[PDB]
């Protein structure tokens, strides 16, 4: 495998890098179940060691420098730490966040864990949304997401809430959906929307300005269907939410309904 | 082709004898 | 039947011989044209040599190029009898500048018993001490040297430009 | 000093003075107009270089300027849709910078360009005094649309941060981390520099274990591939090479695709070159060109012969570049033949003894130690990851002939091998796959993947390789027999092989319902042909002993919807049917095919 | 730009062994230099520096090195590579293998110099052929149709006919005329016997042809550098016609096997050991910097294309020669002893010959729709045709079906009308496919199962 | 084969290759005629021409038959003549006919010492023009209850074959032209009036 | 156990001591330590191949294929690095693993090493292909120790006889079956009939076995009893009549 001097700078190397996430996942030494699991490499970050004093130390058998152990050791801080940096706004609470790195430490494989797919999903369905402009697909996912998020941020990834798993089917199918295929998107997004136990998927989630959006980018794809002035009229009315909830959709596809029998 | 060279090697040792007494000419 | 079909390719055989047969006197008189345009450059650098002057700036010139060809510790140089003064003037201004840009010693030295024919145009001989190397700068040999070398220019120059060479790469 | 001066010309050979201190297998730049050679010989102050390019014109006392490395690859940003040859010239930038249709000699554009601006995040959370070693990502550079090139620490590499670049735009000449160990500092751009012929090291090398899809039925059914794995192909005129080259590039999912031609014909090297920039996928319901994701090394058979045999060597360095970074690549090589020959002509330029077939005594292990390079791994460096290189090689054993060194060798080493056919393709039988012939050795090692995420398939693929196999045994039995006095028992044998090889087998990649046929629709057209294999086999057995038994005749009288449904399977369709709706469709045909055969029983 | 200083003369000649003139005291030599030696008598040669080490420069004298001695003779070093005059006026000209002149016509003006050796073309930059060359003989471009800028050898063997089919497709080729101006034809000839060398040059006057031909012949007792030579002088005015004089050029290099003899003598004087089957062990990469000279570029209307003429001992395909030019060229074309023995013209055996492009060269608006058709169902009846021919021996001819007797009509008939053409008889591609059709007219149209009923309906009924 | 033919051939406009089952069965000259090869004969068809007219054809036919036998003279190795068609046997005997009594020449004798060209054309001609009238009566009794056979011929025209057979044996030191000539003419009215009578 | 590793990517002149190593350490194991070694040598032709191309370079003399022409010693060294010694318990098995190219046994590779080594164990691609399992053809295979190691006393009285019975029938079932392939069933008598049933009997019963399963001699030898039973008594020539009335009858 390794020559001692690669061996020896992968340990100094990965000690520093269990450091760096514990720094990030937690500035306030909150999670102190976790911290008492890592003291032992903390203890040697703490302070200034040039590199070059654990290098020796690691020779000397004194840090921990067993690879496979601190390999192990790394990934479930790593996967922690993708979980709380992909709930981006949302954060969850500290007996949550203890119970997930619980969950994960007593798992055989990370690599091969349901844990690790929803992440990659997660992510896949994040990075997206850092680049994409505003069409109705991108808005659509700009919704799900944040409400998968949130719900992922009360409910954790570790166990098979039908919510997190049906929003996941739904998000991803959109996402993998032809960008011209407008009828089939809308038709999936309002499809959610109505599948959706509650009245107002998106209350308090979505920010005001985004649910106008939705409520306009609805009424915008609707009016041009409305054959008569009087049934546009009427649906133009609607336009007074910013919210999106049930109601509106019912409404436009009553006013819809309407034009159904008046054509 | 195992002895064609081996010629060129004793070939090239008395070249190099050669010249080599050459430098005491 | 195929005879009778043959008769086009038979007659444009003809046409095709006569076309290229023609050519060839065209090619005969452009090479004539081109070997009096070298039989010319010839008499005009005849009228270099008998300016004086003007040949002295060669001789000052075709001795230090042999010089640079050499790089020798001893040479021998070899002109016309009569170019002999303006030859020992020219060696005479050489040796200074080829020690400065050789950073050698050497010693020049004019043949005194067997000069060139007086039938060469002009420009001189250089040898090695021993005479088992030389380098020829007589003037036809200048003159020849460039004019083989140009000789697309002058085909470019005398008889324009090929309209079909789309691309020079 | 760098420069020593040309001794002596001979060939190819040059022989050069003033080179002390030079080292085995150097490169060097000889000449006024800086021909590459390499350094094979050292004996006193002298080297022996053998030149690449053509040595007409260099004179006696001409410079030779070492170069501090022996052959090896520029590693960074502008790797994605490069064109490259067996030694990293850019072929598209030298076409375009010397506005010609030719190679100059001693061509000297650099591999990745130094002019382009790359848009550089750091990795955020390193800070000054840091911590860091070789295979850690310090930042990213958005290179494309699909390809985040993710910037790591070269191996080797170690120290304490002592300064990185806030976020912006840099050249690949600007330094973008400096680091410093025992008092020595290190200073980094974006691009590393790597020896072709040294393995690139990583943590840990890992057993392979998930498939490679095409999205071919077959291959992707009998003759899988792990990615990490080894494969050869059969690579002659009539068998169809482009579907695999098309299936791995378009619709596998690999991450990164790196091609490697080893010395083709001119005209065949330009078709591939002409086709590959025109390929597209989609990705985020988005169509996107193949280049986003792939680099190709070009040789056509009259580039110099090093790097012929250099150009499998560093389009592995380049693919082992990108398992690196956590990707899962797919490395090409057109013809290794073209490459093993380009060895036998080195080996002899040098003189060495003709060993086996005129080939060099190590031919065996050169093959082996470039097959070794394919794998699974975790990375080096602090990020934990896993990536992965596949290779699938090309061999053309002469007139078929497989005794052949090079091709021996190959099928010696390589666990999978697609033996396409061009007495199938004659047929227009496409893919054109010799299921007699071609194998995998990966099934005990893809076993608890089937096992979990689709379980049913390990017996039907059992079952359909035996139903193809009594399909031959009989294949002879049938011309003494006259076909109508064989048992109804083999009958149904010959006429369900008959379904699978016209009906699973076949698959035309021009159809808009099969260009891709996704792992679910492939188990679950062979879960229905095997389910009435077993269904009309019962129905003989039960009555075949004394009743007024079933026969296959009458099996195609009492159910021809049923085995027309069946033929219908395949123009089932992802782009408009949902994987729920296909399940459905193939669930369906098996409560049609149970009522009418319980109303035969 | 010009080089402008004098040339030095030297008298230094160290040794003189078999080919090869040593010299010492030279300054600076330039490897591949050529040079010019006076002889005592004063006859002048020529050679070119063959290696260099310190001082010493060894050149191989072009003509012999008889008369040659040690106190008398000089050289003179050029100062300069082996370049050649190039123009458009060498179209109509015949040339030496070292590119003097043998029509009585003068010496070339150059439009450019150029190095023989050239530059290797950009894979980039090179385009997949298209449109065909039309050969004018049918058994080629019927069955065989070669692609614009396509490479594509003729394999023949001693005593068989493969000069008069060179010769035949030099005074017959040209573009299709659907619906010559830009094409030329480049013909190297290497070790040609004395009668053969004649045959060209006589046979490219008399039958009127040369205004499209640039001819270099090198003789059996010419030089043999200047058979080295020849390839390159040919290939270096075929990229100047083709990529700068935008024309499409044929090229025809005349019994390779006579090239790859030369390749090998000159290995031997540099005292390299002999490679495999006796030939040098970089005669790949020897002959794929002929071969690889070749095809369309992009951003330029002119093309080169191919046909090296082989000759293999023994007739066995499997001899270095033609075993290394199968790997570098797409196709070949088989010269038959057999056609040869029954006195057929031109003897090419349509079963093994193959051109790999010829889907691109072949179809609707580069041929005719048909073309792509009648080729593989001609082919279909041959093979059928030799299998019941046969077995008519084996089981006589009473045994034989219906069917198999309308391919055994078929055989004779193809042999006579389509395989047999005269020497100086030409064919377009429609003459190629209309005896095509006159021969598949034998069948009932439902066994002509090769073409699809659409080619059937609009070609087989005879029209008014 | 060896480097010295295989350079040779490279060179040489004729060449005439050894048969050792022609010369270990006592067959003389020995020269195989399918290896073989002759580049001048378009050079000399214009002196064939001029001066004998007939011979260029002749020629042709005769390298006709001697590669046709071969081919055949490979099956019945395989399947014992039984098989073989009257106009294909004709052809092996004819082919025969050409080995033994024109290819064959005794180099001792002194009628064949050397055999000048109007023999050589007197013989040929005579030995193609049976080819054509035997090969005819096979061909045009085909189809037919009465069916000609190579037996039929040899039993009605043995005096013919004795005759053709003989044609060598005419001396050119003993008699002239005319005579050679005239004695080969009566044969062809001989044959011409033996299958007239058949 | 002790295991030395050099691997595909590994340099090729350590393959040349690294079975020098192991040797050494099974010596002093089996020589001083008074162990019983089992050396396991993998891949003697990637050893042979190594040697190949460090003797290529020094341009020592070749012999066949272009190995060296001293490879009969240097195997030798190896391989005459076992058995037992005088006044020592210890010993040394060795068992090293071929891989002959092209599957020709007359290679200088399997050739060089049949001379020096006491047998060989011949693993038959046609038997694989088959399905059967152990691939171990019998005929193209030996042991030259087993004479002494068997026998009353040893194993079985019968061992030495059954054995050689055993070799003959498979040798004369082979011959009939290249029979069948020219002359078809039709051709054969009942006694070739009985050699072609031994056949298929013998590969299924005495060559298949199966992964993890562990016969005694004395089932060995019983199984191979039932399929020489199947021939009358005086087709077995190999086996004296005092062999044949105590063991066939049962």
């Amino acid at each position: 495998g390794l020559t001692s001097e690669q061996y020896h700078s992968q340990v100094v190397g990965k000690i520093g890098y269990i450091a760096r996430c514990m720094q990030t996942i937690d500035p306030e030494n909150n999670l102190k179940k976790i911290r008492e699991d890592y003291q032992d490499v903390l203890i040697w970050a703490e302070k200034n060691y040039r590199f070059e004093e654990i290098l020796e130390a690691s020779k000397s058998g004194k840090c921990p420098n067993d690879l496979d152990a601190l390999s192990r050791r790394s990934l479930i801080l790593q996967e922690l730490l993708r979980l709380v940096s992909s709930i981006s706004p949302f954060k969850m609470k500290l007996d949550l966040i203890e119970s997930q790195y619980e969950k994960m430490k007593q798992h055989v494989n990370l690599w091969k864990s349901d844990y690790h797919v929803k992440l990659n999903q997660l992510n896949q369905l994040t990075d997206y949304l850092k680049n994409a402009a505003p069409t109705p697909k991108n808005n659509f996912l700009r919704a799900m997401t944040s409400v998968l998020q949130m719900q992922i941020a009360q409910y954790g990834i570790t166990e098979d809430n039908e919510g997190i798993n049906q929003l996941f089917k739904l998000g991803l199918h959109l996402l993998a959906m032809a960008n011209e295929k407008i009828d089939e998107q809308y038709h999936l997004f309002k499809g959610y929307v109505k599948d959706q136990p509650e009245e107002s998927p998106f209350e308090g989630i979505l920010p005001a300005e985004d649910q106008k959006i939705l409520v306009k980018t609805m009424i915008d794809y609707a009016m041009p269907k409305l054959s008569s002035k009087v049934l546009q009229d009427k649906l133009s009315a609607l336009s007074s939410s910013d919210v999106l909830t049930k109601t509106l959709l019912d409404s436009i596809d009553r006013i819809v309904k309407e034009n159904e029998k008046l054509n | 082709f195992y002895r064609l060279k081996k010629i060129q090697e004793k070939k090239k040792i008395i070249k190099e004898k050669s010249e080599k007494d050459l430098e005491r000419r | 039947e195929k005879k009778e079909k043959q008769i086009e390719q038979q007659k444009k055989i003809q046409m095709s011989n006569l076309m290229n047969q023609a050519r060839l006197k065209v090619l005969r008189a452009r090479d004539d044209l081109i070997t009096d345009l070298l039989n010319e450059a010839k008499q005009r650098l005849s009228k270099v040599v008998k300016d004086t002057t003007r040949y002295q700036v060669l001789l000052d010139g075709l001795v230090l190029q042999g010089l640079y060809q050499l790089l020798e510790p001893r040479m021998i140089v070899r002109c016309r009898k009569q170019d002999f003064p303006l030859v020992k003037a020219a060696v005479q201004k050489a040796i200074p500048m080829y020690k400065i840009a050789t950073k050698k010693d050497v010693d020049v030295q004019i043949d005194l018993e067997a000069y060139l024919p007086e039938d060469i145009a002009g420009g001189v001989e250089i040898y090695n001490g021993d005479r088992k190397i030389k380098v020829s700068n007589t003037l036809e040999s200048r003159l020849d040297l460039i004019a083989q070398q140009m000789m697309p220019e002058v085909r470019g120059a005398l008889f324009g430009a090929n309209a079909n060479r789309k691309f020079l790469d | 000093s760098t420069f020593g001066y040309v001794h002596g010309v001979s060939g190819p050979v040059v022989t050069a003075c003033d080179m002390a201190g030079a080292a085995m297998y150097e490169l060097v730049r000889v000449g006024h107009s800086e021909l590459v050679g390499e350094i094979i010989r050292l004996e006193g102050d002298m080297a022996t270089i053998q030149v690449y390019e053509e040595t007409s014109g260099v004179s006696v006392g001409d410079p030779v300027l070492r170069t501090g490395k022996p052959l090896s690859v520029e590693l960074g940003p502008g790797i994605m849709g490069a064109i490259f040859d067996g030694i990293q010239r850019p072929l598209s930038d030298i076409s375009s910078q010397t506005q010609s249709i030719y190679i100059p000699r001693g061509v000297n554009v650099s591999a990745l360009s130094r002019d382009i601006k790359w848009e550089f995040i750091p990795s955020k959370n390193l800070r000054v005094g840091s911590h860091i070693t070789g295979g850690d990502i310090y930042g990213i550079v958005n290179e494309n649309s699909l390809i985040k090139h993710k910037i790591m620490l070269p191996p080797r590499s170690r120290g304490s941060v002592t300064y990185i670049a806030p976020p912006g735009n840099y050249d690949a000449s600007d330094v973008v981390l400096e680091l410093e160990f025992e008092g020595v500092k290190e200073k980094l751009s974006m691009v590393q520099v790597w020896p072709v012929r040294q393995v690139r090291p990583v943590t840990e090398k890992l057993p392979a274990n998930h498939p490679l899809l095409t999205g071919q039925r077959v291959l992707d059914a009998l003759f899988p591939c792990v990615q990490g794995g080894t494969t050869a192909i059969p690579g002659a005129f009539g068998c169809g090479k482009t579907v695999i080259s098309q299936s791995l590039s378009k619709y596998s999912n690999s991450d990164v695709i790196i091609y490697v031609g080893c010395g083709e014909r001119g005209n065949e090297m330009s078709e591939v070159l002409r086709d590959f920039p025109e390929l597209t996928m989609e990705v985020d319901g988005k169509v996107e060109s193949i280049m986003k994701r792939t680099a190709l090394v070009a040789n056509t058979s009259n580039m110099p012969v090093a790097a012929r045999e250099a150009s499998i060597y560093t389009g592995i360095t380049l693919s082992e570049y990108f398992r690196d970074m956590g990707y899962h690549v797919s490395m090409m090589a057109d013809s290794t033949s073209r490459w093993a020959e380009a060895l036998r002509e080195i080996s002899g330029r040098l003189a060495e003894m003709p060993a086996d077939s005129g080939y060099p005594a190590y031919l065996g292990a050169r093959l082996a130690s470039f097959y070794e390079r394919a794998g699974r791994v975790k990375c080096l460096g602090n990020p934990e990851r896993e990536g992965s290189v596949s290779i699938v090689g090309a061999v053309s054993p002469p007139g078929g002939d497989f005794s052949d060194p090079v091709t021996s060798a190959t099928l010696g080493i390589v666990q999978v091998f697609w033996g396409l056919d061009k007495k199938l393709a004659q047929r227009k039988h496409f893919p054109s796959v010799n299921w007699l012939i071609s194998y995998s050795k990966y099934m005990r090692a893809l076993d608890e993947y089937y096992d979990k995420h689709f379980t049913e398939f390990v017996p039907l693929r059992t079952k359909a390789k035996e139903i193809l196999q009594e399909e031959e045994d009989l294949a002879e039995i049938v011309q003494l027999v006259g076909k109508a006095s064989l048992a109804e028992t083999d009958k149904i044998t010959l006429e369900v092989a008959k379904l699978i090889k016209d009906d699973f087998l076949q698959q035309n990649g021009y159809t808009p319902y099969d260009r891709f046929c996704p792992f679910y629709k492939t188990v679950g057209m062979l879960s229905n042909m095997i389910s009435f294999y077993d269904m009309a086999r019962r129905a003989v057995e039960t009555t075949a002993q004394s009743d007024n038994k079933i026969t296959w005749s009458i099996i195609r009288e009492h159910m021809g919807e049923i085995l027309y449904k069946l033929s219908s399977m395949k123009f089932k369709d992802p782009v408009k049917d949902g994987e729920a709706k296909i399940k459905a469709d193939y669930a369906q045909l098996l409560e049609d095919m149970q009522n009418a055969f319980r109303s035969l029983e | 730009n010009y080089l402008s200083q004098p040339r030095l003369t030297y008298k230094t000649v160290s040794g003189v062994n078999g080919p090869l003139v040593i010299l010492d005291h030279v300054k600076f030599p330039r490897y591949a230099e050529i040079v010019h030696l006076t002889l005592p008598d004063g006859t002048k040669r020529s050679g070119q520096v063959l290696e260099v080490s310190g001082s010493k420069a060894v050149v191989q004298v072009f003509e012999g090195t008889s008369g040659i001695d040690a106190k008398k003779t000089s050289c003179e070093f050029t100062g300069d590579i082996l370049r050649t005059p190039v123009s458009e006026d060498m179209l109509g000209r015949v040339f030496n293998g070292s590119g003097k002149p043998i029509d009585r016509g003068p010496v070339v003006l150059a439009e450019d110099f150029l190095d023989i050796m050239g530059q290797p073309i950009n894979p980039q930059c090179r385009i997949y052929p298209e449109e065909m060359i039309q050969t004018g003989i049918s058994a080629i471009d019927g069955m065989n149709s070669i692609a614009r800028g396509q490479k594509i050898p003729i394999f023949s063997a001693a005593g068989l006919p493969h000069n008069e089919i060179a010769a035949q497709i030099c005074r017959q080729a040209g573009l299709v005329k659907k619906s010559e101006e830009n094409f030329a034809i480049v013909f190297a000839a290497m070790g040609v016997n004395m009668e053969t060398a004649r045959f060209f040059k006589s046979d490219f006057e008399e039958n009127g042809s040369m205004d499209n031909v640039c001819l270099f012949l090198n003789l059996a007792n010419d030089p043999t550098i200047e058979r080295i030579i020849t390839p390159r002088l040919a290939l270096t005015t075929a990229e100047f016609l083709a990529y700068q004089c935008e024309k499409h050029v044929l090229v025809i290099l005349t019994d390779m096997s006579s090239y790859a003899e030369a390749l090998r003598e000159v290995s031997a004087a540099r005292e390299e050991v002999p490679g495999r089957r006796g030939f040098p062990g970089y005669m790949y990469t020897d002959l794929a910097t002929i071969y690889e000279r070749a095809g369309r570029v992009e951003g330029r209307n002119g093309s080169i294309t191919q046909i090296p003429i082989l000759t293999m001992p023994n007739d066995d395909i499997t001899h270095p020669i033609p075993d290394l030019t199968g790997y570098i060229t797409e196709g070949q074309i088989y010269v038959d002893r057999q056609l040869h023995n029954r006195q057929i013209y031109p003897p090419i055996n349509v079963l093994p010959s193959l051109s790999r492009l010829m889907k691109s060269a072949i179809g609707e608006g580069m041929t005719r729709k048909d073309h792509a058709d009648v080729s593989n169902q001609l082919y279909a009846c041959y093979a059928i045709g030799k299998d019941v021919q046969a077995m008519k021996a084996v089981v006589g001819e009473e045994a034989l079906t219906s069917d198999d007797l309308l391919y055994l009509e078929f055989l004779q008939k193809f042999e006579k009308n389509f395989i047999t053409q005269g020497p100086y008889e030409n064919r377009t591609v429609y003459e190629t496919l209309d005896i095509g059709w006159q021969l598949l007219r034998i069948f009932p149209k439902e066994m002509l199962k090769r073409i699809p009923q659409s080619t059937l309906s609009e070609f087989y009924p005879r029209d008014s």
